[PDB]
C-alpha cells in the first residue's frame, strides 16, 4: 500500500498540520505551487504516499483541513504554503467550538462531520492502496478534541481495514488557556484508546520544558514548541516518503510496535534538540534516549519499553549505529522487558532534514507513559470532584456519567501500563 | 527427465531465488535472454538441465519458476532486472498489500485474495511437464507471506499434487538483519502448518550466513545481496544433482530416501566450504582432505548449531570440481578416526558420495573467489533440534504474556492456534529427543 | 426568594443585579443544593469586582459547601489570582481542608497556577498538610515532575 490521507482538525492540528507540509514539502522540493523543482531523485520515488499528482507535474496534498472556527482556515490560506492545499478540502464552520469537547463532538462539530466525511472519502476513492489515515490535532481544545475524535470514529466506522495513526498534542499548565483542558483531553484519550492504531503524544509539557529549560528560551512561543513538533513529525514519517531499502507500510510498522492494542501511545524524541557542529553517532544515540529529550514528559527510566524505533537520518556508520544502539540495550537491559526478545529497532536514512547533517528520531513505546496520563488525571479529578464548568458540558447534551466513565477509562489504562511495568519472565 | 518446478514466496524467497536463476544460468551457459548456444537441439530437449528449464521455438530457455508476494515492490524489481526476460511474465504473481509480518494475513485474509491464481498459474506450468516430480519452495519463516502464505499454498498443492516431492529452502530469523519483533510466531506458525506437508525442508539460518560473510569474506555489515549471493551457491549446491548427471540425489524422492528416516524429522544440515573473499584470488588451493575435514566445522554450517552433542542419521557429500573419488574415499575415512561423529544406531554409517566434475561457478559480482574443488555436506543431525529450541523460547517469553497476538486475531486466526503451533513444536523437539537417545 | 437569583446573578457576573437583590434584601449567604454560596460561585467563575461586593456586605469568606470547599479553595483550584489575594486580605483560610484532604495549596499546585502557589506561601501556606493520600502539595510536584513547581515550593 501507498498512499496516506492527512487530516488536520483545529486551531493546533492545522498549525502544526501546516507546518508539516512546509517541512516535508522542502525535503521533496516541492514549492508553493505545487511545483517540483528538488535536485535528488530520491525526493520522487515515495512522493506519492504523501501528494497527489495532478496536470503540469503538479503536486497537491493528500491533505483535509476542518475547523468549527473560520478563522483559522485563512491563516492557514495565507501562510507559506496555503496556496497548495486543495481548496475544496477546508471543511469549516462558522461558530467555533469554545473549548468545549462536547460542542466539537456532539454539537457544532456533529453538524460538520458528514461534509469532512464527504471530502475524506473523495480523496480515499482516488488512493491506489491506501494504507491509511494520520490526524494532527490538540486534545485540550474543542474542535481538534472533540471533533477530531468523532472523525476518528466515523473513519473507523467506514474503513476498518485501514491504520489510523494521530499526532496528539497534550495540554499543559504551562501553555494554558484555561482549566477545562484535562476534560478536553480525558474525554479524548477514551476515544484514541478505542480507535487509533498508534498515537504519538506530543506533550506541551515537555516542548515547553526543552524550549525553556534546554533550548535557554525565556519566553517560549508555538512557534518556538512547533519548531519540534515539525522535526518530530519528519522524522516520524522518514520511512514512509524516503523508504531506502525497507519495505515496510503503516500496518507492518505498527504490527512490531503495539504488543498490546489499547497501549499504543509512544514517547516521541528527536535528537538534536535545536531553536530556529554535527553530532556524532553517540551522542544522537545518547540524545535519544536522555529524558531531557523526550516530546513526553515523562522519565523513561521511571518505566520499561515494550518496544522502540530509531530512524537515524545523514551520512554516518552503519555499524557505529549498531555499536551504540547496543550499547544502550545492554547497559540498561533492565529498562527493556525482557519477554520481547529484540525489541529494539533502527533504520537509516541518508538524507537528512532541513538544516541537519545528523538527526536521529525516537518511537517509544514505554510504560513511563503513565506518567502522562496520570498528570492529565490528577488534574481532571480535583476539577471534576468540584464539579467546575460541569454544566458547559452538560448543557450540550452530555451526561455526569460520561466525566465518570472517562476518568475510569484513564485510571484503567494506567493500571495497563503499571501492569506491564512489573511483569517478568 | 523429470520437471521440478521452483516457487518463490514474499521478499526473501523472491531474492534469493533472483540469485539462485542468476547462477543456474551461468552454469548452464544460458544467456539473460533465454538463449543457449550450447544447446544444439533448438526449441525442445530432454537433457538434464531441462529439469529446470523449458524451451521455446526461438531456443529461449525459459525457468520453471513462479515468483509470489503479496505486495509487488520485490517482483516489480525482477521485471525490470538484468533477468526481466528470463521468466513467464505470467508466472511473477502480485498483490498490492502485503501481510504486515503477520502470519495471519498471509494465511486467511490477505493471501485468500490471490492464492487460486497462484494454483492455476502453476497449473499452467505443470500442464506442460511430462513428468512433475514436484517443487521447490523458498521462503522467509519471519514474513507475513513467507511465513503464511507459504503454509497456505504447501496445503494447496498437496491437496491438487498429491503424489508430488515439496522441498523448502526456509530461511530462519536473526535479529542482526531483521525488523520482525513478531517472526518467532510466524515461524512456530508456519512449521506448524507446513510440517505434514514438506517431505524436505533446507534452514538458511540468516546469522550463520551473516557471520560467514562477516568472517570469510571480510564483509564488515552484509547486505541481503551478500547474504543471498552465498545462499545461492549453497542452493545451487544442493539442487546441481537434479540439473545435472549424476550418480546421488538424482530426483526429489532421493533426497527423503537419502535425508529424512522418518516424516517429520525432516530438516537436514547444510555444511558449505570452501567460502573464500574474492580479494584473494591466488589463494592456494585446499585439497579433499580440507575441505572434507572443513565440513564438521561450526563456523560452515547454514545453521548455528552443535552436532558434536547430536547424532547422525544420514550424511551426503557433494563435491564440485577437480575430485579424484579415491581422495575422498581417503578424507572420508580419516573423518571418522579424527573426529567423534556418532550415528544412530539403525541406520547404516556410511557417508554417500557425489561428485560433479565441473568447476564450481561463481558470478562475477560476487563476493567468493573462485574454487577448484567445492564440497557441499547435507547431513542430518539432532543437532538441529537446537535452533528450534531458540525459536520456540522467545515464542513462549512473547506468548506467556499474549505479546502482539491481537494482530493475529484480527487477521481471521483462532487464538487456540498459537497453543495448538507450540504444542507440535514440542512434540518436535520431543522427537528428535527420542531419536538422540 | 432573591437566594437562587443572588446565586445564579454571582455565578454569571450579573454585578448591577447582585447589588440590586442585595438591595432588596437577598441572603448573601444563601446556599445552593450543595452548600454553595454567591461568594463561592464569584470566586469559581471570576468575577473579581462581585467577590468584593459580597464580601464588603457580610459574605462568610471561609463558608464551606457540603465537600468542604471554601471560595479560597475553588479560587486557588481556577486560578484566579487577584481573588485568591482579595480572598486572603478578607480573611480566607489559607490552610483550610475539604472532604479531600486538599488544601488551597494542594489545589493550586495540580493545576500548574505558580503565581497563586507563591502567594499561598507567603500567607503561611502548611507545606507539611496531607491530602488523604498522604501527599504534600510538594509530593505531588516531585510525583508528576513538575520542576518548576518544585523550586517554588521550597523556600
Ligand atoms: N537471507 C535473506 N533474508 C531476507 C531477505 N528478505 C528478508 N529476509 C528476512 O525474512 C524475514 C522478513 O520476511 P520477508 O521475506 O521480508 O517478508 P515477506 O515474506 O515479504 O512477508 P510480508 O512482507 O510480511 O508480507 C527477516 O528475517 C528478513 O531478515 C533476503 O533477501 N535474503
Ligand atoms: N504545540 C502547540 N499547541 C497548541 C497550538 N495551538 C493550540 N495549542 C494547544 O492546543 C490546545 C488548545 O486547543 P486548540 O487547537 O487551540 O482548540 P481547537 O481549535 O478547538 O481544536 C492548548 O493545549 C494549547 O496549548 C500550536 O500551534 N502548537
Ligand atoms: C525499523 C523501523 C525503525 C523503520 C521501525 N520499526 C518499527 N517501527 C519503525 C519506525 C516507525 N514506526 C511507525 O509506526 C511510524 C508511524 C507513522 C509513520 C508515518 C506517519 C505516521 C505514523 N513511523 C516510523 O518511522
Ligand atoms: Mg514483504
Amino acid at each position: 500500500m501507498r498512499e496516506i490521507v492527512h487530516i488536520q482538525a483545529g486551531q493546533c492540528g492545522n498549525q502544526i498540520g501546516a507546518k508539516f507540509w512546509e517541512v516535508i514539502s522542502d525535503e521533496h522540493g516541492i514549492d508553493p505551487t505545487g511545483s517540483y523543482h528538488g535536485d535528488s531523485d530520491l525526493q520522487l520515488e515515495r512522493i506519492n504516499v504523501y501528494y497527489n499528482e495532478a496536470t503540469g507535474n503538479k503536486y497537491v496534498p493528500r491533505a483535509i483541513l476542518v475547523d468549527l472556527e473560520p478563522g483559522t482556515m485563512d491563516s492557514v490560506r495565507s501562510g507559506p504554503f496555503g496556496q497548495i492545499f486543495r481548496p475544496d478540502n477546508f471543511v469549516f464552520g462558522q461558530s467555533g467550538a469554545g473549548n468545549n469537547w462536547a460542542k466539537g463532538h456532539y454539537t457544532e462539530g456533529a453538524e460538520l462531520v458528514d461534509s469532512v466525511l464527504d471530502v475524506v472519502r473523495k480523496e480515499s476513492e482516488s488512493c491506489d492502496c491506501l494504507q491509511g489515515f494520520q490526524l494532527t490535532h490538540s486534545l485540550g481544545g474543542g474542535t481538534g478534541s472533540g471533533m477530531g475524535t468523532l472523525l476518528i470514529s466515523k473513519i473507523r466506522e467506514e474503513y476498518p481495514d485501514r491504520i489510523m495513526n494521530t499526532f496528539s498534542v497534550m495540554p499543559s499548565p504551562k501553555v494554558s488557556d484555561t482549566v477545562v483542558e484535562p476534560y478536553n483531553a480525558t474525554l479524548s484519550v477514551h476515544q484514541l484508546v478505542e480507535n487509533t492504531d498508534e498515537t504519538y503524544c506530543i506533550d506541551n509539557e515537555a516542548l515547553y520544558d526543552i524550549c525553556f529549560r534546554t533550548l535557554k528560551l525565556t519566553t517560549p512561543t508555538y512557534g518556538d514548541l512547533n519548531h519540534l513538533v515539525s522535526a518530530t513529525m519528519s522524522g516520524v514519517t522518514t520511512c514512509l516518503r524516503f523508504p531506502g531499502q525497507l519495505n515496510a507500510d503503516l500496518r507492518k510498522l505498527a504490527v512490531n510496535m503495539v504488543p498490546f492494542p489499547r497501549l499504543h501511545f509512544f514517547m516521541p524524541g528527536f535528537a538534536p534538540l535545536t531553536s530556529r557542529r554535527a553530532l556524532t553517532v553517540p551522542e544522537l544515540t545518547q540524545q535519544m534516549f536522555d529524558s531531557k529529550n523526550m516530546m513526553a514528559a515523562c522519565d523513561p527510566r521511571h518505566g520499561r519499553y515494550l518496544t522502540v524505533a530509531a530512524i537515524f537520518r545523514g551520512r554516518m556508520s552503519m555499524k557505529e549505529v549498531d555499536e551504540q544502539m547496543l550499547n544502550v540495550q545492554n547497559k540498561n537491559s533492565s529498562y527493556f522487558v525482557e519477554w520481547i526478545p529484540n525489541n529494539v529497532k533502527t533504520a537509516v536514512c541518508d538524507i537528512p532534514p532541513r538544516g541537519l547533517k545528523m538527526s536521529a528520531t525516537f518511537i517509544g513505546n514505554s510504560t513511563a507513559i503513565q506518567e502522562l496520563f496520570k498528570r492529565i488525571s490528577e488534574q481532571f479529578t480535583a476539577m471534576f470532584r468540584r464539579k467546575a464548568f460541569l454544566h458547559w458540558y452538560t448543557g450540550e447534551g452530555m451526561d455526569e456519567m460520561e466525566f465518570t466513565e472517562a476518568e475510569s477509562n484513564m485510571n484503567d489504562l494506567v493500571s495497563e501500563y503499571q501492569q506491564y511495568q512489573d511483569a517478568t519472565a | 527427465m523429470r520437471e521440478c518446478i521452483s516457487i518463490h514466496v514474499g521478499q526473501a524467497g523472491v531474492q534469493i531465488g533472483n540469485a539462485c536463476w542468476e547462477l543456474y544460468c551461468l552454469e548452464h551457459g544460458i544467456q539473460p535472454d533465454g538463449q543457449m548456444p550450447s544447446d544444439k537441439t533448438i526449441g525442445g530437449g530432454d537433457d538434464s538441465f531441462n529439469t529446470f528449464f523449458s524451451e521455446t521455438g526461438a531456443g529461449k530457455h525459459v525457468p520453471r519458476a513462479v515468483f509470489v508476494d503479496l505486495e509487488p515492490t520485490v517482483i516489480d524489481e525482477v521485471r525490470t532486472g538484468t533477468y526481466r526476460q528470463l521468466f513467464h511474465p505470467e508466472q511473477l504473481i502480485t498483490g498490492k498489500e502485503d501481510a504486515a509480518n503477520n502470519y495471519a494475513r498471509g494465511h486467511y485474509t490477505i493471501g485468500k485474495e490471490i492464492i487460486d491464481l497462484v494454483l492455476d498459474r502453476i497449473r499452467k506450468l505443470a500442464d506442460q511437464c511430462t513428468g512433475l516430480q514436484g517443487f521447490l519452495v523458498f521462503h522467509s519463516f519471519g514474513g507475513g507471506t513467507g511465513s503464511g502464505f507459504t503454509s497456505l499454498l504447501m496445503e494447496r498443492l498437496s491437496v491438487d499434487y498429491g503424489k508430488k516431492s515439496k522441498l523448502e529452502f526456509s530461511i530462519y530469523p536473526a535479529p542482526q538483519v531483521s525488523t520482525a519483533v513478531v517472526e518467532p510466531y510466524n515461524s512456530i506458525l508456519t512449521t506448524h502448518t507446513t510440517l505434514e506437508h514438506s517431505d524436505c525442508a533446507f534452514m538458511v539460518d540468516n546469522e550463520a550466513i551473516y557471520d560467514i560473510c562477516r568472517r570469510n569474506l571480510d564483509i564488515e555489515r552484509p547486505t541481503y545481496t551478500n547474504l543471498n549471493r552465498l545462499i545461492s551457491q549453497i542452493v545451487s549446491s544442493i539442487t546441481a544433482s537434479l540439473r545435472f548427471d549424476g550418480a546421488l540425489n538424482v530426483d526429489l524422492t532421493e533426497f527423503q530416501t537419502n535425508l529424512v528416516p522418518y516424516p517429520r524429522i525432516h530438516f537436514p544440515l547444510a555444511t558449505y566450504a570452501p567460502v573464500i573473499s574474492a580479494e584473494k584470488a591466488y589463494h592456494e588451493q585446499l585439497s579433499v582432505a580440507e575441505i572434507t575435514n572443513a565440513c564438521f566445522e561450526p563456523a560452515n554450517q547454514m545453521v548455528k548449531c552443535d552436532p558434536r552433542h547430536g547424532k547422525y542419521m544420514a550424511c551426503c557429500l557433494l563435491y564440485r570440481g577437480d575430485v579424484v573419488p579415491k581422495d575422498v574415499n581417503a578424507a572420508i575415512a580419516t573423518i571418522k578416526t579424527k573426529r567423534s561423529i556418532q550415528f544412530v544406531d539403525w541406520c547404516p554409517t556410511g557417508f554417500k558420495v557425489g561428485i560433479n566434475y565441473q568447476p564450481p561457478t561463481v558470478v562475477p559480482g560476487g563476493d567468493l573467489a573462485k574454487v577448484q574443488r567445492a564440497v557441499c555436506m547435507l547431513s542430518n543431525t539432532t543437532a538441529i533440534a537446537e535452533a528450534w529450541a531458540r525459536l520456540d523460547h522467545k515464542f513462549d517469553l512473547m506468548y506467556a504474556k499474549r505479546a502482539f497476538v491481537h494482530w493475529y486475531v484480527g487477521e481471521g486466526m483462532e487464538e487456540g492456534e498459537f497453543s495448538e503451533a507450540r504444542e507440535d513444536m514440542a512434540a518436535l523437539e520431543k522427537d528428535y529427543e527420542e531419536v538422540g537417545v | 426568594d432573591l437566594g437562587k437569583k443572588l446565586l445564579e446573578a454571582a455565578r454569571a457576573g450579573q454585578d448591577d443585579e447582585v447589588r440590586i437583590l442585595m438591595a432588596n434584601g437577598a441572603d448573601v449567604n444563601a446556599t445552593d443544593a450543595s452548600g454553595l454560596t454567591p461568594l463561592h460561585l464569584a470566586a469559581t467563575y471570576g468575577h473579581l469586582e462581585i467577590v468584593e461586593v459580597l464580601l464588603k456586605h457580610g459574605a462568610d469568606v471561609n463558608a464551606i459547601d457540603i465537600m468542604g470547599s471554601t471560595p479560597l479553595h475553588l479560587a486557588a483550584l481556577i486560578g484566579h489570582l487577584e481573588i485568591v489575594e482579595v480572598l486572603l486580605k478578607h480573611g480566607a483560610d489559607v490552610n483550610a481542608v475539604d472532604t479531600w484532604g486538599d488544601t488551597p495549596l494542594h489545589l493550586a499546585a495540580i493545576m500548574g497556577h505558580l503565581e497563586i502557589v507563591e502567594v499561598l506561601l507567603k500567607h503561611g501556606a502548611d507545606v507539611n498538610a496531607q491530602d488523604k493520600f498522604g501527599k504534600t502539595a510538594f509530593d505531588i510536584s516531585i510525583d508528576n515532575g513538575n520542576e518548576d513547581l518544585a523550586e517554588i515550593l521550597q523556600k
